[PDB]
């Protein structure tokens, strides 16, 4: 991916080859698109955002109070 | 316990995938326990991480993309 | 050298009263601020809740020793007085305390030390005075961005465009030129359900909360009606002393209904004769109100009733109104009766709300009546007390005119000017001049901390500044740096610092002349 993200930002390419993802039945690296894997962009996005407040509620914690 | 409500807000959301949002806010707090060490602020350490979420969803933008490759091929045989 | 021994250590007693009191606003300070950090406390019943809020934290507690139990009331006091801030007072009380244990350790005594706050808070007022910058409640303008800034820190930033304005309007009805106390009881907010937040009303006469008959022959609505606050409770005869009712046939138990009945009809017709169209029923759980035999009764009379009137209400109505609570139906008058314009059952979406218009009495004084409403249950219910601070913010604006911008640039000039008026004073107070100034000093220092800032960079730039520059120096969280505050319309009310080092001269000498601890029972 830090290859292929190279000459893409540039608009400039001889060819571009991203999106490789981890084939764990082969074990080697294949294109998901191709091979068929796909998640909906809601699950990924709110996946982080929900991730991200329950990070904050922990880190906002600097007393706990115990009876 | 917040983990434990996390899960709880992404059933009624999405539905799936408690599994992935609990190990990322797991490493969140370990990278997170590390800046502490590192005299960093955790009110810093929360705007930073905010602030790396709206790019991350601007970025998932020039990720996804709508349904291709459904003409003069077939990626979605592999999933049969 | 070779001193005083005092062989008896009372001196344990205010040394463990500090620490256990600096112990409390230890973990305020983390609250402090819109950037701080929560904090979890686990009640006594073993739930476990979280909060920002240090009023809450404290009163949630659960705090055992007495001198621990003081700071509540400060809070309380702090409340009262500005409604909002009370975070910043507890943390001003807990330095105050930490200077005054430096005092002990250089061999002052604490009568002294109390003394010496006395002089150094009420002077730092004087000061606070000399920065003031003067308002007027002519101009609304002003007094809008004061509340739609300060609500800017709610979970609703957008509908406060137009929340400002009629909060501002509905204490100007209140805020009439000359006035000492101005009383918020004065106006009630009344929230239902349906409706936006868009939708608000400042209604020129007392508002309800409570509906109509349900029964049979409810009226709902009655114009030019007299209203008065019933304490009686209508009721089929109960006699509490030994009765007897003995029926052997069956035309006698009609008998007994016709005569229920008919001391229902009496009591009804006491009321007619004084022409009163709408009655107020004081809430009673012990029995029913009024039977609904007396509301079919005063429903053909053409009399809107209204029950289940909380004592918060009746204490209320008989301010704006004018009215006076009648205990029995014997003390039942037209003296002790309103005069209403109109009394109508408002229905918006099912809401069915009651409000009473047209008070034209003469004990008519500044009460006002505000309807809120709302989608929600959730929403109705922090919008309400969200209007109470902004209420509370123009009421210090109307009790001590003039705000100052806050973010710790109103603490700086205190503490650089009794900085130099520390040379200027003699003996032992000299030096408690410098530890009282030094103490201000932890409010700016703490918001710093909470932003994630730099604790040295920060204090030192903003007093870097300020010897130039004077009230416009301070801590800007929006800009994650130090700028003008009043261009980022943060503005701190001067009654909210007036009172905060008020309650904090009382408390420190409240707890420091406390030299001891008995069991006294």
């Amino acid at each position: 991916h830090a290859a292929s993200q190279m000459a893409k930002p540039e608009d400039v390419k001889r060819r571009s080859y991203r999106n490789y993802g981890l084939d764990l039945i082969r074990g080697k690296i294949v294109d998901e698109i191709h091979a068929g894997v796909l998640e909906p962009t809601i699950s990924k996005v709110k996946s982080l955002k929900s991730a991200l407040e329950a990070c904050v509620a922990i880190l906002r914690i600097d007393t706990m109070i115990t009876v | 316990k917040i983990l434990v409500e996390l899960a709880q807000q992404q059933d009624r959301e999405i539905g799936d995938g408690t599994t992935s949002v609990v190990i990322i806010a797991s490493e969140l707090l370990k990278r997170a326990n590390e800046l502490v060490k590192n005299k960093i602020h955790p009110t810093t350490i929360i705007t930073g991480f905010r602030v790396a979420l709206r790019e991350a969803i601007r970025f998932i933008n020039e990720v996804l993309s709508t349904s291709v490759d459904t003409l003069g091929k077939e990626t979605l045989i592999n999933i049969a | 050298n070779a001193t005083f021994k005092n062989k008896e250590k009372p001196q344990e007693v205010r040394k463990a009263n500090i620490i256990a009191a600096r112990s409390v606003a230890d973990a305020i300070r983390t609250s402090l601020g819109p950037k701080g950090m929560d904090k979890m406390i686990k009640t006594s019943r073993g739930e476990i809740i979280i909060s920002n809020d240090g009023h809450t934290i404290l009163k949630q507690m659960a705090i055992l020793h007495p001198v621990a139990r003081m700071l509540v009331e400060v809070s309380a006091a702090q409340d009262s007085e500005a409604g909002d801030g009370t975070t910043s007072v507890v943390i001003l009380t807990g330095a105050l305390l930490g200077a005054a244990e430096r005092l002990l350790n250089k061999g002052i005594h604490p009568t002294i030390i109390a003394d010496s706050f006395q002089s150094a808070a009420k002077r730092s007022v004087d000061i606070l005075l000399e920065m003031c910058h003067k308002v007027s409640l002519s101009d609304r303008e002003q007094l809008v961005r004061a509340a739609s800034t300060s609500l800017s820190s709610k979970i609703v930033s957008q509908y406060s465009s137009f929340l400002a304005p009629l909060a501002v309007d509905s204490v100007l009805k209140i805020s009439d030129e000359n006035s000492k106390n101005v009383d918020l009881n004065d106006i009630r907010l009344v929230k239902k359900v349906g409706g936006t937040i868009d939708d608000t009303e400042m209604i020129d006469g007392v508002v309800l909360t409570q509906t109509a008959i349900k029964s049979a022959g409810g009226p709902t609505r009655k114009e030019k009606a007299k209203i008065g606050l019933i304490q009686f409770q209508i009721s089929p005869p109960k006699p509490d002393t030994e009765n007897n009712i003995i029926v052997n046939d069956y035309r006698q138990m009609d008998k007994i209904l016709k005569e229920e009945r008919a001391y229902l009809l009496n009591i009804c017709k006491k009321i007619k004769k004084a022409k009163c169209n709408v009655l107020l029923i004081q809430k009673s759980i012990l029995r029913d109100a009024v039977n609904d035999l007396a509301l079919h009764f005063l429903s053909k009379l053409n009399i809107m009733v209204v029950k289940d009137i909380e004592r918060e209400e009746i204490e209320f109505l008989s301010k704006g109104l004018g009215c006076k609570p009648i205990a029995d139906i014997e003390l039942f008058t037209e003296d002790r009766l309103g005069s209403a314009d109109l009394v109508e059952e408002i229905d918006s979406d099912g809401s069915k709300i009651v409000r009473v218009t047209g008070i034209r009495n003469n004990n008519a004084r500044p009460t006002v009546s505000v309807v809120i409403r709302g989608a929600n249950n959730m929403i109705i219910d922090e919008t309400e007390r969200s209007l109470h601070d902004a209420l509370c913010v123009i009421r210090c604006l109307v009790k001590e005119r003039g705000l100052i911008a806050g973010g710790g640039a109103p603490e700086i000039e205190i503490s650089r000017r009794l900085s130099k008026e520390a040379r200027s004073m003699e003996g032992v107070q000299a030096f408690i001049w410098q530890e009282f100034a030094s103490a201000l000093e932890v409010i700016p220092t703490t918001l710093a901390e909470n932003a994630g800032l730099n604790s040295i960079k920060v204090v030192t730039e903003l007093r870097s500044k300020h010897e130039n520059g004077e009230l416009n120096d301070g801590i800007s969280v929006r800009r994650s740096g130090t700028t003008n505050t009043y261009e980022e319309h943060i503005l701190q009310p001067v009654l909210v610092s007036t009172s905060a080092i008020t309650l904090a001269s009382e408390c420190v000498k409240s707890i420091l002349r406390i030299d001891d601890i008995a069991f006294s029972r």
